[PDB]
């Protein structure tokens, strides 16, 4: 699946942005705030970047957005299953590793998977349609 | 103009409320049938609940937003412990009236307007006109006796998902004990308050579906006339709702307030 | 549960669509200019009419209770919150859900019947860009304009009241109403409003669009665009209420 | 405009003092502790006047008083 | 019109729908997520809350 | 005469659901016997003062 | 009789509203004033 | 059937007014069709025959009674004389035909429930619905609605029935169907049906008379011998359908044998009397008219 | 004028079918009409043909272009080449006739606001109103808003027309006239005329090509002179509006000279083609049927 495939890179990306922000958190507190958001563009750029290429994976298929498959559901269930396994394997590892901020299991289940989802979800649509926009000059008139 | 207009609705209105009996005493099943498409809804909204199920939502919208309001508020200051003493008395006195009066307005009075307007274009008021029955008595009358006959189970309904809805955010989400909640509540509520709001919203009821009646009985322009008809009605119906519980708060507490916390 | 779910796809499918021509397509200003005064003049009136007794009835019973509890010198610092935070949003719902929503809805499915809307799409127009756009942002700058309309004429007339019927102090009431109404107050109202018109005008668009004709389709499909209406600016004032709660003046 | 001390220290209608007839005097206190304008005047503890403005005039306050 | 009554509004419900959830989800604990606003938490021992909240 | 036995049962399904809401408004919320005096007794009593 | 009933409307809800304001004023009960 | 003596009626909603001057005497029993342009208000005449609308002025006497000027008590006692088809028949969706063709005798008659069901099965199985009775108005076609507000009308034994615009939303073929189905019923119940409708298969089949409103005012009222052969430019070419006359592109710019009744049912009453009246008629025609009717009466 | 292919064409509005296998050709320029009893759903059909509604199988090919395959940014030029009139002519009621007319030219063409003016009022004088071009369509009759409606479609040059039940609401002289008027403008621009209407007077005079549409089905379609000589129980029924036939009571239970255009206008060359085609016809037609064709082409 697709999806699937997605939303477990996305997944362990998250992972790694967690990780690595809890660390820089840690090392410098004064920064924290700016850190986060860092990572937090750096991990929007990734899935932007991969959104563009499968927008033009859609366009070069058919020339016509009704032959065009939705790619929108389907960066929707990578995002939705990304946040959600992000957040139960950051749950289980804060059990052994006190330097992630992981807060209950209901919550990084739900409230905070709802975050990562919807913002990847924007991220790969904007990705999406500048992707197909690429090459819709191309296209003949 | 604007006098003939009045003139026109005074006489409607008259001629609805002198046709109760007669609608009483010879249209029972007509009144039993709409008393349940009132009750559970008509149409596509007949299937979710009909009226019961929006008036239950919005007074529990409502409700949960007293309870919010007042406990961040309460607590802001300091003293939270009166929350429930506060969500009663709002939920008596400007919240659960209002709210209950626009529902119930929006619901039953748009779908009386509607149909009245459909009979109207659809020459089934003329129809009745022929066979020698009074189309304004058979109708208009018949609605209002379902409309009297429904809303006090409808704003029964109300006040008590109003107060659960208050209560259950109050002692469940902000964690609140039951017993503190309970005790405030019953001690500064008055079974007279209750009963005049209930004296309110018959009233109100009543006016709500006199005016929709007469917004959907003389519909013209077609079926395009129906949705303006509609909203005419809901805008008059909101001013009335409005002017009417103002009122009759003003004249039931304007000398003696009936709440007692100092000496 | 599967036709009431399609419906509201058709919907969702709609409002993108509008969105998609109102950041892509050139804007129609005209439109969008009518549309405005349209709103204005079927719903300046009524909110007045209801904002006016309502805000009255509040300000009364908040100063019976306070008068009796014996702080009657804080009556001020509720009448702004519930003036600011709940009776200007929920009174824009109700006089515009009613009214500009309804003469929405009326509107297109008039041009629905008429197959004016099919003679747009045989012409090769898209009528979402023509007529949904500058209808939606209608009104949602009228439901702006309005909610701020309604604060202040709520606020004055309370002061007025309080004042010159029920013998309290002036200057308690003015010196208190930023007691507990601050900037996040008034911009969790802006934003209330601002959703508010915004859903209305995409429910009574959507409705218009897909009027079943008959001899009562327009009727119940203003009936059904007002409970929807009702129903949902309910459940997002109440979100947006836990949200500003959340970032509270007092604390 | 540019003395917009905001809405609590703007002159408001009605009330006693503000109608006709009603004198005017200055009050050159040592210091307000926060007051703000139309604040009540009260003899033997009657409110029976209004203080309308309360600039500060070479750093020692001065209240005009109906 | 032909593209409101198309054959494709169950999926577009679905995902209207878990957007409009993940957006209110969002905006109810826009303040609380971790991975946006983390500050390092810090303990002490006490005789008594005191009534601290 | 009419009778369709749907409109008999949105009407009885109507009947029982208020009176359900009815009861529990009027016992374990407004809380009428109470109100009214059911399964209570009356005394008096006098003071120097009320107290408030 | 359209005129008339309309000016049979007026009047009835000026007096409604006549009677509730003179009602919130405490008009019909009496009592008597010490100094 | 009774005869409507129509005498000066005049309509006008506002400043436009729809018909000047129009004098009918309508004979007892005898179907009777109007025919105009469009927008002549035919159907607002069905209305104001009956009372629904009122007429500025004139006079509408039923038997000998002006039912124009009298008290509304008797105005609904006036009513009990009649039945009225409406363009779609006017059904109430709450209720099946069977409640819908019981109503009017439920209101007025003190019968039993098994007399109310006899003569609704009648009249049902008279209007060629023998089983539907217990299907909605909404679950029925535009002709099935037309033929339960007939048999509606048919049960409280009508002496005068109204038929609004009996063609619409009907092809040539059914539109026959229910014209053979209104010449049954006049000769079964011998009721003056009068019916308003711009069809032409109709005017030159159906009726015993025939009258026409052009331009505001009444052209020509009389048997469908006198109007068939009419040399008046506008009936002619109405009749006719001709493109060239009077009659322009729209508002602004402005003998057939008859169809016998279904064998087996009672001799119509009607086409005597009507071949008397035009006899009586015939010394105050043209002579080529006159030469016309005497053929075809022979 | 550009023929219209129709194959297999099906339609359901849920699982109740409106029609199935709707199969026929519709020739270059000849006025065609398509007919049938009520509530047979032939404004579906007129619908359909254009793109407004999405036949669930067949295949409506124009021009050799699938016009149901197509995607949407074609169809935005397939649609040029038509010209609507609606039963009641869909006019905007927001802006006046010269508006409506000169509405769609200011849409797609880049024209001056002389020209378009010349265009409009040609068009509007084509259609019988040359002074009447200031009135709202709320404020003219019915006739006048067809000819409007008419008017506003002739203004674009189109190859084919569809008239949607020219024939409501108006009395048969009126008709006539509009008849009159189709068959002038199809004189004068060769247009491919195509009229959905269960009219007599229309179905007898004006078509030189016929269709109809009987219990979901396609009975037959073909030329005016096969149609009008035709011993099929349904068709002669129909066209002659008899009682005893298939048709029955309502939906529940189920030659003359034609209209030449009027004298001062250019010759149509749809009755050529349209005799043309009838000869090779004729040649399979039944031996009455073939004698009363050479009776009525060599008048």
């Amino acid at each position: 699946s697709k999806w699937l495939l997605r939303g477990v890179v996305f997944a362990t990306a998250m992972v790694i942005v967690r990780l690595l922000q809890g660390a820089l958190v840690n090392a410098s507190p004064g920064n924290a705030i700016w850190f986060s958001t860092g990572l937090l563009v750096l991990y929007a750029i990734g899935v932007a970047v991969w959104g563009v290429l499968d927008g033009r994976g859609d366009a070069r298929s058919n020339p016509d957005p009704d032959r065009r498959a939705d790619l929108a559901m389907t960066w929707l269930l990578a995002g939705l299953a990304a946040g959600i396994l992000s957040g139960a394997v950051s749950w289980f590892i804060g059990l052994f590793y006190k330097s992630i901020y992981t807060e209950s299991l209901l919550n990084e289940i739900t409230t905070f998977a709802a975050f990562t989802a919807l913002l990847t979800f924007l991220v790969a649509v904007a990705g999406v349609t500048i992707g197909r926009w690429t090459i819709d000059r191309k296209a003949p008139p | 103009r604007f006098l003939d207009s009045m003139g026109h609705v005074a006489w409607f209105v008259v001629q609805a409320i002198v046709h109760v009996p007669h609608a009483f005493r010879h249209y029972r099943r007509e009144s039993l049938r709409l008393v349940a498409e009132i009750g559970m809804g008509t149409g596509a909204m007949a299937v979710i609940g009909g009226t019961v199920a929006i008036i239950g939502f919005v007074t529990l919208s409502a409700g949960s937003l007293i309870a919010i309001q007042g406990f961040a508020s309460l607590g802001n200051i300091g003293v939270e412990a009166f929350t429930g003493f506060f969500a009663a008395l709002a939920n008596i006195r400007v919240v659960a009236p209002v709210v209950t009066g626009q529902a119930l307005a929006a619901t039953v009075g748009a779908g009386a307007t509607a149909e009245l307007g459909a009979m109207r274009i659809s020459e089934e008021v003329d129809a009745l006109e022929v066979m020698g029955i009074k189309s304004i008595s058979y109708l208009v009358s018949t609605r209002i006796m379902a409309g009297a006959i429904v809303i006090i189970p409808l704003y029964a309904m109300a006040i008590l998902l109003s107060f659960m809805s208050a209560q259950l955010v109050t002692t469940i989400f902000y964690s609140q004990s039951v017993g503190t909640y309970e005790h405030y509540f019953h001690t500064f509520l008055r079974v007279d308050d209750v009963m005049w709001s209930f004296l309110e919203v018959i009233i109100m009821s009543v006016i709500v579906m006199l005016n929709h009646c007469y917004f959907g009985y003389f519909a013209s322009g077609g079926a395009v006339g129906v949705g303006e008809a509609v909203g005419r009605s809901m805008r008059t119906s909101l001013i009335a709702i409005v002017l009417v519980v103002l009122l009759a708060s003003l004249a039931l507490y304007g000398t003696d307030p009936n709440f007692n916390l100092t000496v | 549960l599967e036709k009431p779910l399609a419906t509201v796809g058709g919907f969702f499918k709609m409002s993108v669509m509008t969105g998609k021509a109102l950041f892509t397509r050139p804007f129609q200003w005209k439109e969008f200019v009518l549309q405005s005064w349209f709103l204005i003049r079927v719903a300046f009136l009524p909110t007045l009419a209801v904002s006016i007794p309502l805000t009255v009835l509040i300000i009364f019973t908040l100063n019976i209770l306070l008068a009796e509890f014996g702080a009657a010198d804080v009556s001020g610092a509720g009448a702004a919150l519930g003036a600011v935070t709940q009776l200007g949003p929920l009174v824009t719902v109700l006089v515009v859900a009613g009214a500009g929503s309804t003469a929405i809805c009326a509107d297109l499915g008039a041009r629905t019947v008429r197959e004016e809307i099919d003679a747009l799409e045989v012409l090769g127009i898209d009528p979402i860009e023509r007529l949904v756009v500058p209808r939606v942002v209608a009104s949602t700058f009228v439901a702006f304009m309005l909610n701020g309309a309604v604060i202040t004429i709520g606020l004055v007339g309370g002061f007025f009241f309080g004042v010159y019927i029920q013998n309290v102090s002036a200057g308690a009431y003015v010196s208190t109403l930023t007691l507990l109404t601050g900037f996040p107050e008034v911009l969790i109202s802006v934003v209330k409003a601002t959703l508010f018109g915004m859903i209305a005008g995409l429910v009574g668009c959507y409705r218009g669009l897909t009027v079943a004709g008959g001899s009562k389709g327009v009727g119940t499909a203003v009936n059904e665009t007002l409970v929807l209406c009702v129903v949902a600016l309910f459940a997002v004032n109440v979100v947006l209420t836990t949200i500003g709660v959340r970032f509270g003046t007092g604390r | 405009c540019g003395q917009w001390r905001g809405i609590a220290n703007v002159p408001l209608p009605g009330g006693p003092g503000t109608e006709s007839g009603s004198m005017t005097l200055y009050v050159q206190m040592p210091e307000t502790l926060a007051l703000n304008a139309n604040s009540r005047v009260r003899v033997r503890d009657v409110f029976v006047g209004r203080v309308r403005k309360i600039e500060l005039i070479n750093w020692v306050p001065t209240l005009t008083v109906d | 019109m032909r593209t409101l009554q198309g054959s494709d509004r169950f999926r577009k419900g679905l995902m209207g729908v878990i957007v409009v959830a993940l957006i209110i989800g969002v905006g109810s604990t826009l303040t609380s997520v971790p991975m946006l606003f983390a500050v390092p938490t810090y303990y002490g021992q006490f005789a008594d809350t005191g009534g601290l909240n | 005469m009419l009778l369709t036995r749907f409109i008999k049962m949105q009407l009885v399904i109507f009947l029982t659901l208020t009176l359900v809401a009815l009861v529990v408004l009027a016992l374990f919320y407004l809380r009428l016997p109470t109100w009214a005096g059911l399964g209570m007794y009356k005394l008096n009593a006098d003071l120097p003062n009320s107290g408030g | 009789p359209y005129k008339l009933a309309g000016l049979i409307l007026g009047l009835v809800g000026v007096l409604v509203l006549a009677l509730t304001w003179m009602q919130f004023r405490g008009q019909f009960e009496d009592k008597v004033q010490l100094t | 059937g009774v005869q409507i003596d129509v005498t000066g009626l005049s309509k006008s909603f506002g400043s436009s007014k729809i018909w000047e001057d129009v004098t009918m005497s309508i004979p007892a029993g005898e179907v009777s069709v109007l025919l105009g342009p469009s927008g002549t208000g035919k159907s607002v005449f069905l209305k104001s025959l009956i009372g629904l609308l009122r007429p500025e002025r004139g006079s509408i006497v039923i038997d000998g009674t002006d039912i124009l000027q009298c008290s509304a008590k008797e105005l609904y006692e006036i009513r009990t004389l009649f039945g009225v088809l409406f363009q779609d028949g006017a059904l109430f969706g709450s209720m099946n035909i069977y409640d819908n063709t019981a109503f009017p005798l439920r209101e007025h008659t003190k019968k039993s429930e098994s007399e109310i069901r006899k003569i609704v099965m009648e009249k049902l199985d008279l209007v060629g619905m023998p089983n539907d009775g217990h299907k909605f108005p909404g679950e029925i076609s535009g002709g099935m609605r037309k033929r339960a507000g007939l048999a509606r009308a048919l049960v409280l034994d009508p002496e005068i029935i109204l038929c609004d615009e009996p063609d619409s939303g009907l092809d040539p073929v059914r539109t026959a169907y229910l014209s053979q189905l209104l010449i049954d019923i006049n000769a079964q119940i011998d009721a003056t049906v009068l019916i308003v409708t711009h069809n032409i298969n109709i005017a030159r089949t159906v009726p015993d008379n025939m009258g026409m409103l052009f331009r505001k005012q009444l052209v020509m009222f009389g048997p469908r011998e006198v109007l068939l052969t009419s040399e008046e430019p506008v009936v002619k070419q109405f009749l006719n359908g001709r493109r060239i006359g009077p009659i322009g592109m729209s508002e602004e710019k402005d003998v057939p044998p008859q169809l016998q009744a279904t064998p087996g049912m009672p001799e119509r009453k009607a086409v005597a009397r009507r071949k008397a009246r035009v006899r009586e008629i015939l010394h105050t025609l043209p002579p080529a008219a006159q030469a016309a009717i005497l053929e075809e009466l022979d």
